[PDB]
């Protein structure tokens, strides 16, 4: 941090990439015991909160220089209620919460479409068009979420001709949320893609607007710009 | 009427050992009519069932799974 703090307070904008800020707090508990401290919840250091407060705000942009930081946050045992990442949440302007479920679904990045947030989602920030679609997606993703217990018990047979549609869209939207990461290829073999914001916004529009309700799911899996889906679509037959 | 040398078959859409009068088989076609509509219970149990099935599912028998 002190490194980046240099270029910010001594001179320009800085990108601070901290990989697993968790390991900081984690190592913390390792010492907290030997310090002769009273263990807190879960056996974490009774100072866990403050120790992170004194190392976060430091990672911030000022009137002198700007700091755009992206920190990896490990989730111990997939428990977001764990003091480490929990306490971390109130330290970010934007979050991306990764789920193991979505991961095994094959949805990558496995990013919770209803958990991940940003202070940016405002019409007063991202514009109306981008906003409404934003929630529109989330809306229909949630509506699908609720339906899941029925599907898991009664299949889709007793769902309305209206809820079914929501099951298709939702899925295909939850699939289009998958992406080709350039730092992937060597494994899967697929090249990769950077989808412009205007093209993401648009792509989902059409999907919510139902130009694609004919194309099968699998077509929308692992792609870039919405056009590609149509391409990979025909390739299916 | 199926008339066979050894047997007589009477096909009937509706037949009830009834008196001279016909304006009975109608009587039976009556007291049986609405008393078959009165079979709403058929409908209404299934309601109460489709009900229970959506009240045990109300607690969203899975909250984000778990």
């Amino acid at each position: 941090l002190t490194m980046a703090e240099y270029f910010r307070d001594e001179q320009q904008d800085v990108l601070l990439f901290i990989d697993n800020i968790f390991r900081f707090t984690q190592a913390g508990s390792e010492v907290s015991a030997l310090l002769g401290r009273m263990p807190s919840a879960v056996g974490y250091q009774p100072t866990l909160a403050t120790e992170m407060g004194q190392l976060q705000e430091r990672i911030t942009s000022t009137a002198k220089g700007s700091i755009t930081s992206i920190q990896a946050i490990y989730v111990p045992a997939d428990d977001y209620t764990d003091p480490a990442p929990a306490t971390t949440f109130s330290h970010l302007d934007a979050t991306t919460n990764l789920e193991r479920k979505l991961a095994e679904m094959g949805i990558y990045p496995a990013v919770d479409p209803l958990a991940s947030t940003s202070r940016a989602l405002a019409p007063e920030i991202v514009g109306e068009e981008h906003y409404q679609v934003a929630r529109k997606v989330q809306q229909t993703l949630q509506r699908y979420k609720e339906l899941q217990d029925i599907i898991a018990i009664l299949g889709m047979d007793e769902l309305s001709d209206e809820d079914k549609l929501v099951v298709h869209r939702a899925r295909r939207i939850q699939f289009f949320l998958s992406q080709n990461f350039h730092v992937a290829e060597q494994f899967t073999g697929q090249p990769g893609s950077y989808v412009p914001v205007k093209e993401t916004v648009r792509g989902f529009k059409e999907i919510l607007e139902g130009k694609y309700d004919h194309l099968p799911e699998d077509a929308f899996r692992l792609v870039g710009r919405i056009e590609e889906v149509v391409e990979k679509a025909k390739a299916m037959g | 009427l199926e008339v066979r040398p050894d047997k007589v078959t009477i096909l009937a859409q509706a037949a009830e050992r009834a008196e001279d009068i016909d304006v009975l088989r109608a009587k039976a076609a009556k007291e049986r009519a609405e008393r078959r509509l009165q079979s709403q219970q058929d409908d209404i149990d299934f309601k109460r069932a489709e009900l229970a099935l959506k009240r045990a599912m109300n607690r969203l028998s899975v909250a984000e799974m778990k």
